[PDB]
């Protein structure tokens, strides 16, 4: 009779990946988080460790952005200076990480100079004491420019670089190895690109510690089960001994819940929805609840009410359950 | 799939010679070149000419493991030389073989247990190597039992159908298939499998073609391990494409160069 | 589709050959192969029954809730993730309700509870039950308060009263419907047993703890009722992920089969924002029924989300109605924009289109799901398809200009479409993320 | 195995400028080099490039039956198109594709009969492909049933598992061999089936190396045909080193050369 | 097991889903893998118990002639040909003998029966039973008749006669030895079937062609009497051929229930020679009952010969009886061969040896049956186990000399053996076609 507890074994763990450095380590930054070192299914502690909890960055550009109104509201303050902005989200809103997002870099918009995305960097860096994640706007040639010139500039600082697809790798990894940087793997939904491009990363001699995935997720929705699925792949594999899946999974909440109706839309507009406060606070927290169960790492949130009840969420799931 | 090397057998001209005056340096450079070629395991015999099996084989193991760390195998049907051998292991290692015949079977089973290492298990007694797969399979049971009876896990235990030359036993290669297939029905969780690869091309034309072939053929039926020539890079192409076709591992365009250095 | 280990460590081991088999190894592995009966062995006994309601049959019960159309189907999976093949039948969603509170604030909190139902995307999101908890000190204000919300609602039932008495006194009137009675706890699993035995009803099984489920279940099984779904009693999020897993997987893995029910997830978070987080882990973590407290629309909307994307056949892809739909106002002077019915193609452009301001409209042509590329290669988007489709909805009278938009993709139906329709084409960017760069142009 | 000629298909460069030109000589020339390459069978479908279908379709007959004696399969999903071209068919005929739909079903079941040709059919519906086995062999045993309903030989029925790429569809590729494996335990004599074997290497790097390895995989499942690319040399070789791995054909030191020249 | 076709055919066509299934065609896959026992389904036919036997029960059920150690076993094969696996159970040699002779006629001549047994080659060939036919013009003729056979001879009986009144009074002492019971025919298969169900013996089927046979045997099977053997009624060899294939095939390829049983032959060729032939086309045939019109010692054995070879297992190498041959005349000073006991090795070695008019003495040692090569690299042959049967054959007295000769494929071993011997190792030619060139020199 009685009752034997399943414990499944994992033969292998997900990479611990070290985001920031100190007085010591070269850097300027308070503390140094790590992620990952997970050794089974996310937040399972009676089968494995689960010894870095996930943590949550949020969304600071150079510029305004050009969110819905009801998402600029706890900003207006501090929305228009980058370096008030991540100040507050870090002793206010309480956020892990600062995701400085430049917008401000594409052409056709601000069209910032390559010595002002620098500044931009470099005054956050003298803002908060937290890590940053650091990504360009979208432009191939402007972020060549950019981040490689943001990395030479906050070299030694130990940084998040961002948005680096399958054809193009080459010119930020470069950057990256030089400067002591990590570096960010986007997938467009494809498991199979993710893999690939993480030995066509690794090929060029940069340890599998300094990567970390963009599964690019989907909106809650919108897809997020098609995220939310490859997501639990790539953490059976980085569990079975497939090292090229064991990076840490990085989410952009943030970008993907806020450009769907349902966040933003009036109460009066859909009335069957309700009102539009506590939606857009759930919409982007449920969307990031759901992914904390697929493994996700890092999440990039952007309202600060849904950060502070993800935080509540994670360090729920953070009680060891072990029998 | 499991790659075990068997370049290093008394058999071959090279190695029989090194045993003889315990040169060292021809059965390092093969524990390099195989490992090279993707294989995780080095299967480890004598041959029949040196008279002292026993202590042949503990030369043989504390050369390979002071070159390589993959998972020695143990070739030899003297149980005194396996378990000399057993102790003189560094890391995990297999030992192969043993029959359903149980005066083999209370002496091995124990043995593994004892060490913590993989048995390999016939489908064979004191008769010989049967065709039918219901013989085969009945044979297997045995074996099943027995790691259940000796407290041996089954994720250890490796089941050996015998693959006779394709040429005078034609018949023997599609009854091994059956019998790899059902094998599936014997335990939950199901115990691993292997195959002397190299055997089914044994006196045919353009062996690589049949063995590469009987690779894929096995996998699909649910080879977990094999015993084949490492330094054949056609053959651990397939190896690896059978692997992913079998959904074992996560496709990548890359994935030959990711079972070579795995 | 049993083991021959399995099906021989449960034989007498005598090798007599009464069975017409040397041994009984020998004989386990004739079973496996189905080469002889298990009848033919005369001896044991609970050792063939047990494997025979193991062996064919699936690893979760099938406990229907209630009966007519509003019935839900809770239970009956079989996988442990969602893309090893699909999991079928969505979380039921039931609101609790109190018993202590005023008629006027009962029929208040119902009528709401009612109004429940979402419509996005195309689709439609409905709960499924209403939880009546006995918090009041008369046992009459139970059965008052059941046949009350019985009156307003049409929907399912679930009753929550220790003491059976209480319970039975408010199920005669309702026991001809659903109300799932919970729960049977090891002091009271007797009564409880009769009560849902004689109205036909499923009853829930309440225990503090892993084991102390284990012990109920069995109890009540033999008495000769398996209609149950489980409660391990796990208050905590985290308490409840570890012990939800268990049921779902030594109940399919190891066939255990205590566990082999659905499982019941009360919600403990204070907040409303909470509960919902921690809503959204219960029916991730094969939760199949979770009695939440909050009944606002505003949170009842992304709970219910997640629950129909969690739930949907990765096979068969997410698709949009095939109408032409309209971005903006629309002044019928506005571009006109071709693309498939796939749910991930449609709003890749929606969101493109929409992102830059001002109205447009955007024709989902009927592709059975398949992208623009994919129907191009299945031949389900040829520029007959198209051209059929432009005249499916009529679409030149609505706007004045005869100009269409095709995806850069399959630009190429540019020209033999252009025919065919009578509508001129022009060809625009490979990704929609270039509709803006279109417009200016 | 039986190697069904792939390269005729309206889909290719040089055969859809042949059917709009109406010309033969492409037609012809892959009629040739297919034949050649070992395979006895040849693919005939127009292609969704080409506007009418009948015209098309009964174009290819003629001119493929010209140089050529090999088994003519037509494939397409035009009940009129597939019914004209087996008007002007001398040799042996095979039809291409059907499914378990009966609006299917009783439209092409009764035409295999009716002129005494063989009938490949699909284990899907009109959602998609399914993904498991336990549904392929559902739907596979709705075409069994059929088969014994309309009075038509086992051994001329080919069961399809449509296989998918393994890029995309990594996970659909052990399944289509698990319901392969199962196709030869559902009926007594057991249906042949056949798979879109260059298919499962779409968009995937070394393309022949995935072909031929989950060819062999397949055939140890008792794949009975394959329609596949006949001009890879590679891909004749390892379907010759199977049919003797299966013991299906006998042994010979030019197993491989007899197959091409069969 | 069985084809899912097959029980979907045996089901019927409601689709109810009484049986927990949709359809009954998804119901017949559930059963060919096993996710469902057939009894759930309650619309079946007799065709359920008909599923119950067809499935488990083999092609051809074993019956068996006589009892004790004189019983032999007939039917139980499952193969078409002898070369995919075996022939099990060897062919029933019967000689018959009339009632119409004298009875010194009749024992002179069932003496020269029991004469029958014919040793050759290590082997021993014995017949099995003995047909006694009723010929006279009076029944009780055929009393004294069986009572002067079965007092005589210890073998197996059986008898053959129309009327089952002649026959019981004649089957009253002999009934211990259950003989069988030839023949039943479509007249008096009623009485026939009752005789053979008080005294449990074996019944012989009768039948004019595969039609009235197939009917017939359905005939006494409902009556409980499954213990039959099956003649088509075919005389001529080229009908016999014919329809002993379609007895063998329709039992085992398709499950034919009626066609299930062995085979009785019966020889009509009225030439002695000719019925040899004749005879030997019937033990080839899938016969399992043969019965001959010849005792000569000479018709018999080289029948004989072909029926031990032909019932022996290929898969399995044949095995010389280990011991020395000698060749021609053999002078102590003729020289001795070493070999292996494979039939092929020692059998060209034998040709090798005779052929080149060469005395000499063959010490074949048991290797298994395996091939001097084989032996060697599996340790069957070794200088150890070499020396170890020379002590053992026992030619060290048999010879002036010691020196003994291996196969030029091992010579490898003849110090080693030298050293052990104590004779003088010679290597000689790796193929024994070259021995007569190495004898001379
Ligand atoms: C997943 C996939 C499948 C899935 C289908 C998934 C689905 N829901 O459609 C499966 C495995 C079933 C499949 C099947 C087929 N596939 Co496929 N498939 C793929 C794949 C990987 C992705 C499809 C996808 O989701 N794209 C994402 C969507 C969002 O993109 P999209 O539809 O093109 O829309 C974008 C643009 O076109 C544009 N856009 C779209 N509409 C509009 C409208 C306007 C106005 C504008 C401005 C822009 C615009 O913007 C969109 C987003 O930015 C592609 C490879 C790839 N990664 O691109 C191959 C691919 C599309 N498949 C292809 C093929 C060949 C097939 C098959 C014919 C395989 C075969 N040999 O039979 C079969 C079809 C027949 C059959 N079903 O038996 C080919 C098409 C090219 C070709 N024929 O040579 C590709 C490109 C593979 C390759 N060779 O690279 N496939
Ligand atoms: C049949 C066979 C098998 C069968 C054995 C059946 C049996 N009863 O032999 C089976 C399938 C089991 C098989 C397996 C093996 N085999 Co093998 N087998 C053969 C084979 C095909 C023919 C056997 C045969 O019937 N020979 C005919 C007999 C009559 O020949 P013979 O015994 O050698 O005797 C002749 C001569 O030597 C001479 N002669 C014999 N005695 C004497 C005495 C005197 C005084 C003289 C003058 C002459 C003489 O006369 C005979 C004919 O005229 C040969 C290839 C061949 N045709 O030559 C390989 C062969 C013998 N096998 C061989 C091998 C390798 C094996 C295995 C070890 C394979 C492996 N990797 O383990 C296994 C053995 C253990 C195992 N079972 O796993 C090798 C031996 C050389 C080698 N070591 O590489 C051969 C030669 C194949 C090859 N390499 O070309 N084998
Ligand atoms: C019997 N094989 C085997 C096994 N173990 C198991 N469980 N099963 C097996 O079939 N271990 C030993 C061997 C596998 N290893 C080998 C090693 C060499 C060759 C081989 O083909 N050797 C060459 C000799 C070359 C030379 O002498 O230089 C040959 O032609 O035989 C085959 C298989
Ligand atoms: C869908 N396949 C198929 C079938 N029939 C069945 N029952 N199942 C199938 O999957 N018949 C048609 C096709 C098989 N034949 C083919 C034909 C071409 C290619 C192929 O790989 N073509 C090239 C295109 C080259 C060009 O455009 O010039 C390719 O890269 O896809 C593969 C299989
Ligand atoms: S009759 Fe039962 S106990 Fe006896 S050997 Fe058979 S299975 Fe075992
Ligand atoms: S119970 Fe019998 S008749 Fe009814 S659906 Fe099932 S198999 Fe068919
Ligand atoms: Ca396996
Ligand atoms: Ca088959």
């Amino acid at each position: 009779m009685a009752v034997q507890i399943l414990r499944d074994r994992s033969r292998a763990a997900v990479q611990k990946v070290v985001l920031g450095a100190t007085k010591d380590q070269g850097g300027t930054r308070s503390h140094t988080i790590v992620v990952g070192g997970d050794a089974a299914l996310p937040f399972h502690h009676f089968e494995g460790e689960i010894v870095n909890r996930p943590v949550i960055g949020m969304e600071v550009q150079d510029i305004v952005p050009d969110w819905p109104d009801v998402l600029k509201d706890p900003f207006t303050d501090v929305i228009n200076e980058p370096g008030r902005w991540a100040q507050k989200c870090v002793a206010e809103y309480g956020a892990d990480l600062i995701y400085l997002k430049l917008d401000g870099a594409d052409p056709e918009g601000a069209n910032h100079s390559v010595d002002q995305c620098v500044a931009t960097v470099k005054e956050v860096l003298q803002a908060v004491g937290v890590p940053l994640v650091v990504v360009g706007c979208g432009d191939v040639e402007k972020d060549h420019e950019v981040l490689e010139a943001v990395a030479e500039a906050a070299a030694g600082e130990n940084l998040l670089l961002g948005n680096a697809e399958q054809e193009n790798y080459k010119s930020l990894t470069a950057a990256c190895m030089v400067h002591k940087h990590n570096i960010i793997a986007r997938s467009p939904l494809d498991i199979n690109i993710c893999k690939q491009l993480n030995i066509l990363i690794n090929e060029m001699n940069l340890p599998l510690d300094h990567i970390v995935i963009d599964p690019s997720i989907g909106g809650l929705g919108y897809g997020i089960e098609y995220s939310f699925s490859i997501m639990e792949r790539i953490r059976l594999g980085a569990l079975q001994g497939d090292k090229m899946l064991s990076m840490p999974v990085i989410c952009t909440v943030g970008y993907e819940a806020w450009r769907a109706k349902e966040a933003s839309a009036p109460v009066s507009e859909y009335p069957g929805w309700g009102k539009e406060t506590e939606r857009g606070i759930l919409w982007e927290a449920v969307t990031a609840t759901a992914l904390l169960q697929a493994g996700a790492h890092i999440l990039l949130m952007r309202h600060p009410e849904a950060v502070a009840r993800v935080k509540e969420n994670i360090d729920q799931l953070m009680v060891s359950n072990a029998y | 799939m499991l790659i075990i090397g068997e370049r290093i057998n008394g058999m071959f001209g090279d190695i029989k010679r090194a045993i003889q005056e315990r040169d060292p340096a021809p059965v390092q450079e093969w524990a390099r070149r195989q490992e090279e070629g993707g294989a995780r395991a080095l299967d480890l015999n004598v041959g029949p000419a040196v008279q002292d099996k026993v202590s042949a084989m503990e030369w043989l193991v504390e050369v390979t493991q002071e070159v390589s760390n993959l998972t020695l195998c143990l070739d030899s049907t003297n149980i005194k030389a396996i378990e000399a051998g057993l102790k003189k292991c560094k890391n995990r290692a297999m030992i192969n073989s043993t029959n359903a015949e149980r005066e083999k079977v209370e002496k091995l089973f124990p043995l593994a247990v004892e060490h913590g290492a993989a048995l390999i298990g016939l489908t064979m007694n004191k008769t010989g190597i049967p065709k039918d797969s219901d013989t085969r399979l009945a044979f297997a049971m045995e074996l099943v039992a027995a790691a259940d009876e000796f407290g041996l896990p089954m994720e250890d235990l490796y089941i050996d159908p015998l693959i006779l030359p394709a040429n005078v036993a034609q018949d023997h290669a599609p009854e091994v298939l059956k019998t790899l297939q059902q094998i599936k029905m014997l335990a939950d969780p199901a115990p691993k499998t292997v195959l002397g690869l190299s055997n089914v091309s044994q006196n045919c034309q353009n062996r690589p073609l049949i063995n590469r072939t009987f690779l894929a053929m096995a996998m699909a039926c649910g080879l977990d391990a094999a015993i084949a020539d490492a330094c054949d890079e056609a053959l651990i192409e397939t190896a690896a494409t059978a692997e992913i076709l079998l959904n074992q591992t996560v496709y990548c365009d890359s994935f030959v160069k990711m079972f070579k250095t795995r | 589709p049993l083991t021959g280990l399995e099906i021989y460590k449960q034989l007498p081991k005598k090798n007599c050959g009464e069975c017409g088999t040397p041994t009984c190894l020998a004989f386990a592995m004739n079973l496996a192969s189905g080469k002889a009966s298990l009848d033919s062995c005369p001896y044991v006994s609970d050792a063939a029954r047990e494997a025979l309601d193991a062996a064919a049959a699936p690893p979760i019960a099938k406990v229907v809730l209630g009966a007519g159309p509003t019935a839900v189907e809770m239970g009956d999976e079989t996988e442990l993730f969602r893309h090893d093949k699909r999991f079928y039948h969505e979380t039921a969603i039931a609101i609790q309700v109190s018993d202590n509170l005023s008629s006027e604030e009962l029929k208040a909190k119902v009528e709401a509870i009612n109004g429940l139902n979402f419509d996005r995307v195309g689709q439609h999101y409905t709960i499924q039950a209403i939880a009546i908890r006995h918090d009041a000190d008369d046992p009459a204000a139970f059965k008052a308060a059941v046949a009350s919300v019985a009156a307003a609602t049409q929907l399912n039932l679930v009753l929550m009263a220790d003491d059976p008495d209480v319970l039975k006194e408010a199920l005669a009137g309702v026991a001809d419907r659903k109300p799932l009675l919970y729960a049977a706890t090891g002091a009271n699993y007797e009564a409880m047993t009769a009560l849902a035995k004689e109205n036909n009803c499923p009853l829930a099984v309440y225990g503090n703890g892993l084991e102390e489920l284990a012990e109920l279940v069995d109890k009540i099984v033999a008495l000769g009722h398996k209609q149950l779904v489980l409660d391990p009693g796990a208050r905590e999020t985290s308490r409840a992920i570890a012990d939800f897993t268990q049921i779902r997987r030594l109940a399919i893995k190891k066939r255990f089969r205590s566990f082999g029910y659905p499982i019941i997830a009360l919600t403990t978070a204070a907040n409303p924002l909470d509960e919902v987080l921690q809503a959204v882990n219960y029916v991730t973590k094969y939760a199949s029924l979770v009695v939440l407290r909050t009944d606002a629309k505003e949170h009842l909307l992304p709970l219910l989300s997640w629950r129909q994307n969690l739930y949907t056949d990765p096979q068969v892809p997410i698709r949009v109605e095939e109408k032409l739909n309209e971005i903006g106002a629309v002044n019928e002077n506005s571009p006109v924009y071709v693309t498939t019915n796939f749910s991930l193609t449609y709003y890749s452009v929606e969101g493109e289109i929409e992102s830059t301001k001002i109205p447009s409209y955007l024709l989902s042509v009927d592709t059975d799901g398949l992208s623009v590329l994919t129907a191009y290669a299945d031949g389900k988007f040829e520029a007959e398809k198209i051209a059929a489709v432009m005249k499916k909805v009529d679409l030149d009278n609505k706007v004045k200009r005869h100009r269409i938009i095709i995806p850069g993709a399959v630009a190429v139906l540019k020209g033999k479409l252009e025919d065919l329709t009578g509508w001129e084409v022009i060809v625009g960017p490979r990704e929609a993320s270039g509709i803006v760069a279109f417009a200016r142009a």
